[PDB]
């Protein structure tokens, strides 16, 4: 919900998605 | 969660019509999430 207030190594150049609870990828 | 009458979702708009808000669009767009909340009501086509 608030990632920012709480937290104030590698993804690959072709990777699939998937869908938060929140529609998000 | 909330749903809106005419008159409220009116008053609500015209809050980012107000001199507050303006300005901080002439510097950077803004985002205005307006939904009564039901973003945390997952599957509400199921729902209703």
């Amino acid at each position: 919900m608030n990632e920012s207030q709480i937290m104030q190594e590698t993804i690959p150049f072709l990777h699939l998605r998937k869908k938060d609870e929140f529609g998000n990828w | 969660v909330r749903t809106f009458s005419q008159q409220e979702m009116a008053f609500n708009l015209l809050g980012l019509m107000a001199p507050a808000i303006v300005n901080l669009c002439q510097s950077d767009p803004v985002f205005a999430d307006l939904n009564g909340g039901l973003q945390f009501i997952p599957d509400l086509k199921g729902l209703m």
